[PDB]
RNA sequence: GAACAGUGGUAGGAGAGCGUUCUAAGGGCUGUGAAGCCAGACCGGAAGGACUGGUGGAGCGCUUAGAAGUGAGAAUGCCGG
RNA sequence: UUAUCCUUGGGAGUCAGACUGCGAGUGAUAAGAUCCGUAGUCGAAAGGGAAACAGCCCAGACCGCCAGCUAAGGUCCCAAAG
RNA sequence: GACCGAUAGUGAACCAGUACCGUGAGGGAAAGGUGAAAAGCACCCCGGAAGGGGAGUGAAAGAGAUCCUGAAACCGUGUGCCUACAAGUAGUCAGAGCCCGUUAACGGGUGAUGGCGUGCCUUUUGUAGAAUGAACCGGCGAGUUACGAUCUCGUGCAAGGU
């Protein structure tokens, strides 16, 4: 069994008991959070959205929140004396899938 | 600066030809050993603010030292003998841990002796109490006769 | 003609690839046991083809 | 993140029979270079080579249209002075037609090492029968 | 007051400006003068009036 | 177990001394005396008295035997340079470096 | 009072050849030619964290056109009947069940076939 | 704190900051190892800042304020290598 | 409907412009020419297209995303899509 | 002494107006640091010596005179990953494989292969520029100060202020 979620602006192929990184939800560690936008269940039975699969939801654990590993922007323009420096470690949530409820 | 430098007068090369840089004198500023350009020079850092100012100032720290408890106002100081250990006694008893500042009204030779040495004591007359000395002394120790002769120029 | 750039460490090495010495030929010296040159008198007994030369 | 990528692990080559008689160069071509390239697999991956075997027979049955047997001219340049040489289609087709299939898409293929490397798949033979028996290659039908 | 926490009446103090010290102040290089001419030279500009 | 010996300031050019370090680097004790016996370059002298300073000190200072030691390390480091100067045409002055070396083995039982 | 030169200088310097480990030659190992890499590098990462959105989607196209065509649609074909029966399961997606469970993605493709076929 | 809007940029105007040496006042650290130097996968929106280990062998941070010989990649720059 | 506008004061920089379209002159109704007028873009503007290509077409980069819809331009293969 | 600390501060911390240059007037350098103490390495060994390896001294000798620290360029030795069909402003994003194991992080090294991609600066209408500058590394190297003027901000007092 696995699902295909809406979470962050974003899709993720799911299975249970899977570690996965999406933008922040708000919510804190130790938290069940609730995935309610379900497009598609796979495996044995397969439902098919419409966009969505009606009733269908994904219940997963927050392990962490983070910011990730860090991304040093920088940009220049030659010639034109022109730097631009901007560090960006970008926030996320970790979630352990717990249940794929179809 | 490139003038005062020893030496320097002539031009080190022809201006055009041999391939280097144009340079004027070994002493011009990029040179090692050359003149610097804008350092310091001579000068006072003195300025005077407004004499209603300065009352202000010094009636300030004062006020505030009676604010934090730290004015010690004597019926006189003292001593018989010029004696460090005396004036270290007097503090002791008076409770003066840290530093203080000791007022009295003229010159007294025998205080201004025995703090003398002790760090941290510095021993005026009301004419010369000041800000600095007020703010950089934890306890303000005054006699009677040096409050009224502060109260007689400041009032 | 001069170098139109400065030649890196890595083309330096390249081209010193071919830029070595060979071991000698040399061969143990049957009268003494030391290594000789091949087709020379051993310098250290001076024997040739089993006769000493230096007599 | 998660799109999987082909590796030289989990690629598996099939190899395919393609009948050059009566096609037009170009059309074939263009399809052989998409199957070389592994354009056809749902794993396919831009940076290894998912494409399958090509045999290629009747070569020198191919088609071209219009004026192209006498018109079309094969140009090559020997980098020595005025070593431009040309041969017609026509040439090509009836003396050298294993290298004009090739040179059709060996054009159709990416130009770098990949690219070279997925040449190497096609095998190309002017009459109906090929060596690669061995290999057990099926009948491939060209789509539109 | 204290010696050690000594703080200025907010706006009696600003920080002066450091031209020709790099290119993230706005005033690097050229230094505020813009490019040539008899303004941007040593000693520069005419005369008043 | 290893015996180290060094030559320090040697005046010979680090690049001419590597030439024949090259020649001797791995080989059995025995093998690189006789390849530098018969190897005619300035530097083979040199690099032999060193080489031969490190087997005395593995036999002396450390009871090692010379029959089993291999040559385990062996390199040339640049000295100082000599810098001196030759007159060339039109009154210019042109540098000489005159390079030395610094010869290292190390020697040790196999 | 002097201010000497000092530390800073190395300490800024010594910052950018650590982001230079790994260049080539002269460019991991001299301050003036590694600090043009670094910068370019800056400007080359942030133009790629663009493009790697390009690419990937490119890729996704690029597989779930082979997956449609063995099931007698073209990508084009297959992303309209899609539409057309509401599913928004997206382009990365669509790639992972043609690669890793066809299957599902024939059901989906064959939702899409049922709606040209209307 | 919310909503809404905005955030390409040369000359150039304006603002907010980082770091350097020195001073004053707090407060501290250091032969149970200071500064400096070397290394690292740490932290901050940037300038930058720590931590750990090594070398080093005696000095040095921190806070607030002050003062400047206060920041270099270019000058066919100067000196040294 | 929109949020500019004016005054006073502090501080500038600029006074080599370029091409494109349209309206003129000069030229030969030549010039990537020159000189005005007018709009745009470049200048000081990265992204997509025009193979490559300051000035053309599309369009304005605060950062991140392995999401989606479109513009010009495209969909046999190189090369995404008939 | 909110002056310098060995490229600074005198040209000169040192046998410096020396050395050196010039017919001459004249020009004019570089060059500080063993250790608390010489306790400055008896003796043995290789070597003609230089220089080493031990042994001693010392807190330390990788403090042994070219002696505090000891950066970078530059020169080497070893080797984990890669490399002899490849077209390279040398990276970047994608990415197997192999090797590792950290300030424990959606880690580190290497990089087959794929996409994209004409250094930096200056000067220009416009420069990848077949325009200019820089061999590299290091150090040093450019809006300052005085006195006046004016504006903003701050503070004191205010028809007064000094
Ligand atoms: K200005
Ligand atoms: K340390
Ligand atoms: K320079
Ligand atoms: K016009
Ligand atoms: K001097
Ligand atoms: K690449
Ligand atoms: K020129
Ligand atoms: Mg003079
Ligand atoms: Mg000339
Ligand atoms: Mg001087
Ligand atoms: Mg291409
Ligand atoms: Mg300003
Ligand atoms: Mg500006
Ligand atoms: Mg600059
Ligand atoms: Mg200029
Ligand atoms: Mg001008
Ligand atoms: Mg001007
Ligand atoms: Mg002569
Ligand atoms: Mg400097
Ligand atoms: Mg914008
Ligand atoms: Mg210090
Ligand atoms: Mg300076
Ligand atoms: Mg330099
Ligand atoms: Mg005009
Ligand atoms: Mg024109
Ligand atoms: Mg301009
Ligand atoms: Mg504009
Ligand atoms: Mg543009
Ligand atoms: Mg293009
Ligand atoms: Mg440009
Ligand atoms: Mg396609
Ligand atoms: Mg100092
Ligand atoms: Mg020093
Ligand atoms: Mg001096
Ligand atoms: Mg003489
Ligand atoms: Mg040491
Ligand atoms: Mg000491
Ligand atoms: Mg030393
Ligand atoms: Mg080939
Ligand atoms: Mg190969
Ligand atoms: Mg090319
Ligand atoms: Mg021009
Ligand atoms: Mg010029
Ligand atoms: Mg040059
Ligand atoms: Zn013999």
């Amino acid at each position: 069994m696995y699902a295909i979620i809406k979470t962050g602006g974003k899709q993720i192929k799911v299975e249970e008991g899977q570690t996965v990184y999406i933008e922040k939800l708000a919510a804190e560690a130790g938290e069940t959070v609730t995935f309610e936008d379900v497009l598609f269940v796979g495996g044995d039975n397969v439902k098919v959205g419409n966009p969505t699969v009606e009733g269908a939801t994904v219940t997963a654990k927050v392990e962490k929140q983070g910011r990730a590993k860090k991304i040093t922007v920088f940009r220049y323009k030659p010639k034109k004396n022109v730097h631009k420096k901007q560090g960006h470690r970008q926030p996320y949530t970790k979630v352990t899938i717990e249940k794929i409820n179809a | 600066n490139r003038s005062e430098v020893r030496g320097g007068g002539r031009k080190p090369w022809r201006q055009k030809g041999t391939g280097r840089a144009r340079q004027g004198s070994i002493r011009s500023p990029q040179w090692r050993g050359g003149g610097v350009v804008f350092g310091p020079t001579p000068r006072s850092y003195s300025y005077k603010l407004p004499k209603k100012v300065r009352r202000l100032a010094i009636k300030s720290v004062l006020s505030s030292k009676v604010i934090d408890n730290n004015i010690i106002v004597l019926e006189d100081l003292t001593l018989d003998t010029a004696k460090t250990k005396e004036m270290a006694a007097i503090l002791k008893g008076l409770s003066v841990e840290k530093k203080a500042l000791i007022v009295t009204a003229d010159a007294n030779e025998a205080v201004a002796l025995s703090a003398r040495n002790i760090p941290g004591v510095t021993v005026v007359e009301a004419n010369g109490i000041n800000v600095l000395d007020v703010v950089n002394h934890e306890k303000l120790l005054i006699t009677k006769a040096a409050v009224e002769k502060v109260e007689e120029v400041l009032a | 003609a001069v170098p139109f750039r400065r030649t890196s460490k890595m083309k330096k090495r390249l081209r010193r690839t071919h830029f070595k010495l060979n071991v000698p030929g040399m061969t143990e010296c049957p009268s003494c046991g030391e290594m000789k040159l091949s087709h020379r008198v051993c310098k250290a007994c001076g024997s040739y083809n089993g006769k000493d030369i230096n007599v | 993140r998660t799109t999987p990528m082909a590796n030289a692990s989990t690629i598996e080559r099939k190899w395919l029979v393609v009948d050059a008689a009566g096609k037009t160069l170009g059309r074939l071509s263009s399809e052989v270079a998409a199957i070389l390239r592994g354009k056809h697999k749902p794993t396919y991956t831009p940076h290894v080579d998912t494409g399958d075997h090509v045999i290629i027979i009747n070569a020198e049955k191919i088609e071209l249209t219009g004026k192209k047997l006498t018109d079309k001219i094969y140009y090559r340049h020997t980098q020595h002075p005025g070593g431009l040489k040309s041969r017609t289609a026509l040439e090509m087709r009836t003396n050298y037609p294993e290298k004009m299939l090739e040179l059709a898409i060996k054009g159709m293929l990416p130009k770098g090492s990949l690219g070279r490397q997925m040449f190497k798949k096609l095998n190309v033979y002017r009459g109906s029968e090929h060596p690669h028996e061995a290999q057990k290659p099926e009948v491939y039908e060209l789509r539109g | 007051m204290k010696l050690h926490e000594l703080k200025p009446s907010e706006g009696s103090r600003k920080t002066r400006n450091r031209v020709g010290r790099g290119i993230g102040s706005g005033n690097g290089k050229t230094a505020g003068k813009g490019h040539k001419g008899q303004n941007a030279r040593s000693g520069g500009g005419v005369r008043p009036g | 177990m290893q015996a180290k010996a060094v030559a320090r300031t040697v005046r010979i050019a680090p690049r001419k001394a590597r030439l024949v370090m090259d020649l001797i680097r791995g080989k059995q004790v025995g093998e690189a005396v006789s390849i530098l016996n018969l190897t005619p370059r300035a530097a083979s002298p040199i690099i032999e008295k060193v080489l031969k300073s490190a087997i005395a000190n593995a036999e002396h200072n450390y009871e090692m035997d010379a029959n089993n030691l291999v040559i385990s390390q062996a390199f040339v480091d640049e000295g100082p340079t000599l810098k001196r100067f030759r007159p060339r045409a039109m009154g210019r002055a042109s540098q000489i470096n005159k390079r030395t070396s610094h010869i290292t083995i190390v020697v040790s039982e196999k | 009072p002097r201010v000497k030169g000092g530390t800073v200088t190395r300490k800024r310097r010594k910052k950018v050849l650590k982001l230079a480990k790994g260049y080539f030659g002269s460019k991991h190992t001299l301050y003036k030619v590694a600090n043009q890499q670094v910068m370019k590098s800056g400007n080359y990462a942030f133009r790629d964290r663009r493009q790697k959105k390009r690419d990937f989607r490119k890729l996704w196209i690029t597989r779930i056109n082979a997956a449609a065509r063995m099931n007698g649609l073209s990508y084009s074909r297959l992303m309209h009947g899609l539409k057309l029966s509401g599913i928004e399961v997206n382009r990365k997606m669509l790639a992972d069940l043609a690669v890793n469970d066809l299957t599902a993605f024939n059901q989906l493709a064959d939702a899409a076939k049922a709606q040209l076929n209307k």
